[PDB]
RNA sequence: CUUUAAAUCCUUUAACGAGGAUCCAUUGGAGGGCAAGUCUGGUGCCAGCAGCCGCGGUAAUUCCAGCUCCAAUAGCGUAUAUUAAAGUUGCUGCAGUUAAAAAGCUCGUAGUUGGAUCU
């Protein structure tokens, strides 16, 4: 599992990068 | 090591009872994970289609849990799509997998036209809805592919759907709604009464009684 | 259900309805296959066999299943008449 | 406002030469190498999210 | 007022088969429902019917064997030639294996299969599968 | 009034979607498994497959005794099988609906120089045809898209004038060995 | 609800026809108003003179001196607004010079910051911006 | 040589012609949509980017550059018109309680549509 990009997200869940960590955890 | 806690649970354990269609056959609700895995864990594949983070508005600040939609399925004729909010994204995912899992369904298949070979396509037009988001599949010759959106397509590959053709109505801009109204479409194919199916149903004994002398003496 | 060489295609062939006809689903947690037990026609004991009854949870929940299930009753003898 | 500032990020930033490196090919060859790295020899499969321009 | 009396029998008969029931009374009748409910009944989708024979007009009560999915008009009868009658058929008929298209014509009222093997159009009355 | 013809025709369609991971991974593994230059040689034989559909379609929507159904399907299946794509057994116009897009790009000049053991791999078929090393019966084909038909798999040859099928070494061996 | 009529063809289409008249685009692309108010007069770019340099100020979420010029196009005359894009272009052009201007990309529309600057300069001097800007070619003297 | 009025071009010989085969492939991009780096340096709500949402106020994955990557490729970007996407013109096939919307209400001509029935 990719805890990296799941705790960036749990980190700013509306961040400036939210998209791109949602987008890598998306398949 | 599982060991199961209803009637169904342990009879499939106890390889009493040979498919899920037979579970099916008598639309038992399926309430453990490990009996898919019993009959189909080889060959089950699992896609993550959306991660989406809900917010409750609290006195100090938003709180924030994570919305995981799974679609799972075997591409030989089953599949199912489970939602799972968490606190945590790992936590949602596996969940969501679990209940993809429990809410896998029979797909039915049939031919576009002649009826060489396996069945290919959906059997007839079917439509399903999920809030105003109305998805139709239409039956397409062989070799045509799927021709739908993304989330359609890998609800309808995960199916076991070959050749299909594909219409959405709505906002299709929600995931959840577009994944529920492809699963509801994809599920009214076995539920669709056609002639070939006018035959009389013969009843057959169901797992609750013909081995009943299992589970009592257990 | 057939193809052209004549085998059955089908993963498998779903129950309908003994009030309706239409096919049953494979989630319909609502449907009933009701099992009601034959009697020899001079002790009146059970002898073993039984007739069954599907009826789908459409029916059950318009209140339907009651009178459904006495005529498909009626129809096989075990219900008298009158 | 003032039209001052017109190249001032691009007129200091610090001139920076291209590096010399050896031509990329072309043509059939050039995806004959795409094809190869994605596809013919792959070790770091596991399981993990891996890009083509992964700095980390 | 009513006009196309088929339109109101065969939602009639939609309804009553969608509330699950085992028999329809449509009235008023006329020789267009008979031959529309004859059509369906050659192909096993309503079974057995009764004329009750009014002095003004018919009325019908049709036995419903629960395999009808739906039965529809088209209004107006628009003429369909042989060539057009697939694009009919594949914008009306849920697939290709099972459900007609009926369509009066100069041979009678009949399905679009009989039509075809006729070699001739019409116009169309309605569809069910 | 000029007597030149402006019939002209592309013979490729884009793709509506850019940038899609499974497309663009399936076109990657078509043009490195048989060795083409770019992304318009699959859309091409894509083109010409969809075509091909298109016809087998809009003939089995005719009647089966139909007059221009039976000519022209027969018409389409014999040229299918004529270039090896359908097999002779399949001969109805249902068959050409299972074809796929690598039944057509085995039948390339290329595909077949490199599967008959004239080259070491794709890419050497490639450029061996390019450079005129090739011939098909007695007529030196240069093209590597050669759709080769099934009389003429048998007739390719490695080309008389060639210094791999019939002498006269090339510049580099006379040079090198003007060299010593 | 609708007719459905065999003759009513005429209803129909005459319904069509006074109802396509309420749809923005249709109406806009049929009715002359738009392209006699287009300054390129259905163009898609034109060439003016450099009026002056201005600086635009960005809309109220960002905060930029987006550098435009006033030009007079040729064709007709009226005064536009053009962007100048890249940074350090504004250097290349000079006031009372040619300038080749096309539509900032939304048919007639603001971009983005910019507010009411529907046009983008891309050529000066009969040698484009990019050119410029990389360096390829230079202001002809 | 051939071609052609005559030529050119293509084809055909022959001679020379490749190892940074320097006989050098570009055009756009790398936050999402949408394939591809929260790598390094600079700038610091400036300059700029950005079709849209947005990025930039000192760790900028978005600007200016270097490296790397990826999209198409002898082609690629931009503007504009147009078609599909648009079931956002709806005949197929849209809507009208509250999102835009049923005339204040009746009559009423043209228009449209009109019950069963005749081997």
């Amino acid at each position: 599992f990719p805890y990296e990009v799941s705790d960036a997200l749990q980190d700013d869940p509306k961040g400036k990068y939210s998209k791109k960590l949602l987008n890598k955890l998306v398949g | 090591e599982w060991m199961p806690v209803t009637k169904l649970g342990r009879l499939v354990k106890d390889m009493k009872i040979k498919s899920l269609e037979e579970i099916y056959l008598f639309s038992l609700p399926i309430k453990e994970s490990e009996i898919i895995d019993f009959f189909l864990g080889a060959s089950l594949k699992d896609e993550v289609l959306k991660i989406m983070p809900v917010q409750k508005q609290t006195r100090a600040g938003q709180r924030t849990r994570f919305k995981a939609f799974v679609a799972i399925g075997d591409y030989n004729g089953h599949v199912g799509l489970g939602v799972k909010c968490s606190k945590e994204v790992a936590t949602a995912i596996r969940g969501a997998i679990i209940l993809a899992k429990l809410s896998i369904v029979p797909v039915r298949r049939g031919y576009w036209g002649n009826k060489i070979g396996k069945p290919h396509t959906v059997p007839c037009k079917v439509t399903g809805r999920c809030g105003s988001v109305l998805v139709r599949l239409i039956p397409a010759p062989r070799g045509t592919g799927i021709v739908s959106a993304p989330v359609p397509k890998k609800l309808l590959m995960m199916a076991g759907i070959d050749d299909c053709y594909t219409s959405a109505r709505g906002c299709t801009a929600t995931l959840g709604n577009f994944a529920k109204a492809t699963f509801d479409a994809i599920s009214k194919t076995y539920s669709y009464l056609t002639p070939d199916l006018w035959k009389e149903t013969v009843f057959t004994k169901s797992p609750y009684q013909e081995f009943t002398d299992h589970l009592v003496k257990t | 259900m057939q193809n052209d060489a004549g085998e059955f295609v089908d993963l498998y062939v779903p129950r309908k309805c003994s009030a309706s006809n239409r096919i049953i689903g494979a989630k319909d947690h609502a449907s009933i296959q009701m099992n009601v037990a034959e009697v020899d026609k001079v002790t009146g004991r059970f002898n073993g066999q039984f007739k069954t009854y599907a009826i789908c949870g459409a029916i059950r929940r318009m209140g339907e299943s009651d009178d459904s299930i006495l005529r498909l009753a009626k129809a096989d003898g075990i219900v008298s008449k009158n | 406002g003032s039209l001052a500032r017109a190249g001032k990020v691009r007129g200091q930033t610090p001139k920076v030469a291209k590096q010399e490196k050896k031509k990329k090919k072309t043509g059939r060859a050039k995806r004959r190498m795409q094809y190869n790295r994605r596809f013919v020899n792959v070790v770091p499969t596991f399981g993990k999210k891996k890009g083509p321009n992964a700095n980390s | 007022v009513r006009m196309n009396v088929l339109a109101d029998a065969l939602k009639s008969i939609n309804n009553a088969e969608k509330r699950g029931k085992r028999q329809v009374l449509i009235r008023p009748c006329s020789k267009v429902i008979v031959r529309f409910l004859t059509v369906m009944m050659k192909h096993g989708y309503i079974g057995e019917f009764e004329i009750i024979d009014d002095h003004r007009a018919g009325k019908i009560v049709v036995n419903l064997t629960g395999r009808l999915n739906k039965c529809g008009v088209i209004s107006p009868r628009f003429d369909v030639q042989l060539k057009d009658l697939e694009k009919w058929q594949n914008n009306l008929l849920p697939s290709r294996q099972f459900g007609f298209i009926v369509l009066t014509t100069s041979a009678g009222i009949m399905d679009h299969e009989e039509a075809r093997r006729k070699h001739t159009g019409g116009k169309i009355l309605g569809f069910f599968f | 009034p000029v007597a030149r013809s402006w019939v002209c025709r592309k013979t490729y369609v884009t793709p509506r979607r850019p940038f899609e991971k499974s497309r663009l991974d399936q076109e990657l593994k078509l043009i490195g498994e048989y060795g083409l230059r770019n992304k318009r040689e699959v859309w091409r034989v894509k083109f010409t497959l969809a075509k091909i559909r298109k016809a087998a379609r809009e003939l089995l929507t005719l009647d089966e005794k139909d007059p221009r159904r039976l000519f022209e399907g027969n018409a389409l299946l014999r040229r299918l099988v004529r270039i090896g794509v359908l097999d002779e057994g399949k001969m109805k116009l249902d068959y050409i609906l299972g074809l796929k897009i690598e039944d057509f790009l085995e039948r390339r000049l290329q595909t077949q120089v490199f599967k008959l053991g004239l080259a070491k791999s794709i890419h050497h078929a490639r450029v061996l045809i390019r450079q005129r090393h090739i011939r098909v019966r007695k007529q030196v084909v240069n093209i590597p898209s050669f759709i080769v038909r099934l009389d003429s798999q048998k007739h390719i040859d490695f080309s008389l004038r060639s210094p791999y099928g019939g002498g006269r070494p090339g510049r580099v061996k006379r040079k090198n060995a003007k060299k010593g | 609800g609708k007719c459905r009529g065999l003759r009513t063809a005429r209803k129909l289409r005459s319904h069509r026809r006074d109802q396509k008249w309420h749809d923005k685009q249709y109406k806009k692309a049929h009715l002359g108003t738009a392209l006699k108010a287009n300054p390129f007069g259905g163009a898609s770019h034109a060439k003016g003179i450099v009026l002056e340099k201005v600086g635009v100020e960005a809309k109220q979420p960002n905060s930029a001196i987006r550098k435009c010029v006033r030009v007079q196009l040729i064709k007709n005359g009226k005064k536009i607004t053009a962007f100048v894009p890249n940074d350090g272009c504004l250097n290349f052009i000079e006031e009372n010079d040619e300038v080749l201007v096309a539509g900032f990309g939304r048919k007639g529309h603001a971009v983005g910051d910019i507010p009411g600057v529907r046009f983008k300069v891309v050529k000066v001097a009969n040698v484009s911006l990019l050119a410029l800007y990389k360096g390829k070619k230079e202001r002809p003297r």
